[PDB]
């Protein structure tokens, strides 16, 4: 009894072993990785629709946003992804800050470049993972969203201005607004559209390129990214 | 006549009442044979083909309609060729502000679907497995690492200045790198049709919208088996298979239900059983989420599809757990021939075919993605299907006005 | 400056596939870095399961798809098992994938039956004609004492495969666990089935992570 109580806290030892291990070997990634990226990014410059390419041929990302949303998302020529666990080690290995430059509409949609910083945050737990949370960052509406955009909307509380409310919040432009902490009044999922950026999209945003260029359409996506077998 | 999917919609919606409607269909696909073939047999398919048909219905801005369809060519080097059309799911949100009859719209949409020659699907065919050695140059497929295509690109470019293949869609390549078949436009054709009850089908949390009307299965039988008895006696010949299975329920009911049918020679059974009497894997057909392939498939994983039979499968399958009776669940399937014969050609009016699969799937998505608890999300699907096909592709719904009175 | 810009592109896209490049070897010196944290930290985990009477065998129960790779009248010798040991080859060199390893089981003896035995089989990744191609699992048999009732299908047993009963009664056998043990992923169809599935679910699921499994057992326990 007692020499199995001893190896049972030994096994729970073990595995608050692993999870610092795991933060260590995501340090070092981290580490690795930073000096590659510069030099990639680099290389990214010079190909223009890149970043267009990239969120057309990304899955899960339209699931987030709005379709009409891809006449702007179609304007971002640079994306860069910080990670902030590098500046200091008070930050989680997720936390990050992304900076999207937008070229801009001709009438429509103003040329900018924003900034967007993602913190995990607690709440009042040893034993909880964290959440990711943000600060609102400003950002110009294109004109064509004058009637959805939060700033300009008159009869908020209004029936009719509730609506045009969240339909303006579920635009990409409403999540630069996310926060993470006012649940249900924001942006939806605004966390795992965040995640999806720092994962997915700034890290394997070359292959995402790649499968563009398949030379046969209908094969984009066959890349990855129901019978049976009878007889022995 | 009715020559086009506008054609048989609007006859069969309120005369002066605007609808839009969408029509997706995917490309044509070699693939695997719909029933497991058995090596032992006379004869097999040269080629399956399969293609899904999506429909989705709007009013007013909003989306309350849904059908989702798939279509399999079976083509067998001497045994003629049989079509199998398989109603997947069709559901409502209840978010319709007009008064239309959703029974009508399915079974006119399906009539649509079988005035559908055969060989349109077979003109050009994505292969499952494409062969890149007729070619050279080297291509960039679905196969290539990043880093291949990468450099292939920037050959191409110090080649010509530029990073395409203008003879790739060329018509020798097209011989080369797609599959086309013919067969007689007069086939052999066969519904199936399984039906168990849900709350929600293809629109999430519409169930949550009390305007919305919901089946037992009990309804939801009885409304499939309506529209199926029209079809019988619409567009198909006399003597034609019409079989009614209803499981865990005594057939003096199941009997006495199809007595009731317009059609007169619905029978209780299936349209798999054969003369061979052979086992259930090499009679049953495998589909798309479907209630018989699930099981297929843990017989399978347990070894004993060569144990089972027909008769002993259906009972087995009536046992597992998706089948919690008292609930009802029935198959329905038919077999035959049109009155009148398949000649039609779909058009881009017609149908609207993505590019890729991934292309085809997006789409879909903004339908069935999207949370109808609240009408919002009815006029989310709307608005994102209408500004991601203007932006992407160039493309409107069809528009219409119904004839009906 | 139509040459010159076409140009620039042909630049960046080969500057891109260099560092696709870079980064593929960074993920191994990422991979093997934890690899080497964790060898230390796994042995002392070991040792500490030995102490735990049956934790293999619990655990191989709650694992939920475990069970539908292998035959029932296999669970009885499952149980047996009272050691699991996962090492990583790629640690000893260069040469092997970072998924590559070596697993070793010890049966406890089932008397009369079943002998008691430590059995070492060896995994790796191995690429066919392009290079352009993912790679796969692949093993060679080792040899391993079978049971006594399952000497009817013993393969080495059965007198005729082709025969009706021979061809059902050794597909059984290959069917088993047992049966696992000579599998070698390069006769598709004529071994175990998915022995390579079953493979990487000990390397990366039942090994790495026993002791979720056992401790969601006592729960449901």
């Amino acid at each position: 009894e007692n020499e199995h109580a001893k190896a049972f806290l030994g096994l729970a030892k073990c595995e608050e072993e692993v999870d610092a291990i795991e933060r260590e070997v995501e340090l070092y990634r981290l580490n690795k990785m930073k000096p590659v990226y510069e030099k990639r990014d680099a290389y990214i410059d010079e190909i223009a629709e890149f970043w267009k390419i990239v969120l057309s041929q990304h899955v899960s990302f339209a699931n987030y946003i709005r379709a009409s949303d891809f006449k702007y998302i179609d304007t971002i020529d640079k994306i860069k992804v910080e990670w902030l666990a590098l500046e200091s080690e008070m930050y989680d290995t997720r936390d990050f800050s992304i900076t999207f430059h937008f070229h801009g509409i001709e009438g429509d949609f103003k040329e900018q470049q924003v900034t967007k910083v993602f913190q995990i945050k607690k709440g009042k737990d040893d034993q909880e993972d964290g959440i990711l949370t943000s600060e609102p960052v400003p950002i110009e509406w294109p004109q064509s969203y004058d009637s959805i955009n939060p700033d300009l909307i008159k009869d908020k509380r209004s029936p009719e201005g509730k609506k045009k409310y969240r339909q303006g919040m579920k635009t990409i432009f409403g999540w630069f607004r996310w926060t993470g902490l006012k649940p249900g009044k924001e942006f939806p999922h605004g966390d795992s559209l965040a995640s999806l950026f720092s994962e997915e999209i700034y890290p394997f945003c070359v292959k995402y390129y790649a499968e563009a260029q398949r030379d046969l359409e209908d094969e984009e996506g066959e890349s990855g990214l129901e019978v049976d077998l009878p007889l022995s | 006549n009715s020559m086009s999917l506008n054609d048989f919609l609007s006859s069969v919606l309120p005369v002066s009442e605007q609808f839009e409607y969408l029509s997706l269909q995917s490309i044509p696909l070699e693939t695997h044979a719909v029933v497991t073939p058995n090596k032992d047999d006379k004869r097999v398919p040269k080629s399956t083909i399969k293609t899904q048909h999506f429909f989705s219905l709007f009013h007013q801005g909003k989306v309350f309609f849904s059908l989702e369809v798939y279509v399999y060519v079976t083509l067998w080097d001497e045994a003629d060729a049989e079509r199998l059309i398989f109603v997947s799911k069709a559901d409502t949100n209840g978010y319709c502000n007009t008064r239309v009859s959703v029974r009508d719209i399915t079974k006119i949409i399906l009539e649509f679907i079988l005035s559908i020659d055969p060989n349109y699907y077979l003109q050009k065919v994505k292969p499952a497995i494409r062969s890149y050695k007729k070619i050279s140059p080297e291509l960039i497929s679905a196969a290539s690492t990043p880093a291949r295509t990468l450099r292939i690109l920037a050959r191409r470019l110090k080649q010509s200045g530029s990073t395409v293949l203008k003879e790739i869609e060329s018509p020798r390549f097209q011989q080369d790198l797609y599959l086309s078949f013919t067969c007689p436009r007069e086939i052999l054709t066969k519904i199936c049709l399984f039906t168990r009850p849900a709350s929600q089908y293809l629109f999430p949390d519409s169930s949550k919208n009390s305007k919305k009307h919901i089946l037992n299965g009990e309804e939801l039988m009885k409304w499939w088996g309506f529209i199926l008895d029209r079809l019988l006696i619409e567009c198909f010949q006399n003597d034609t298979q019409a079989k009614l299975r209803i499981p865990g329920e005594d057939p003096a009911r199941v009997r006495s239900y199809l007595r009731g049918m317009k059609y007169p020679l619905w029978q209780v059974g299936d349209i798999f059983t054969s003369k061979e009497n052979s086992l259930a894997v090499y009679n049953i057909p495998l589909f798309p989420d479907d209630p018989k392939a699930r099981f297929i498939h843990q017989l399978a994983e347990e070894d004993r599809l060569l144990k089972v039979s027909l008769s002993s499968f259906w009972i087995e399958l009536q046992e597992r757990q998706e089948f919690k009776l008292s609930v009802t669940s029935s198959v329905m399937g038919i077999s035959g021939y049109s009155l009148a014969t398949p000649s039609l050609f779909p058009s881009s009016a017609d149908v609207i075919v993505p590019k890729s699969r991934k292309q085809f799937r997006a789409i879909k998505k903004y339908i069935t993605g999207e949370e109808y608890d609240t009408e919002e999300g009815a006029i989310e699907a709307f608005t994102n299907i209408r500004d991601f096909l203007l932006l992407r592709m160039a493309t409107n719904l069809q528009s219409l006005t119904g004839k009906r009175e």
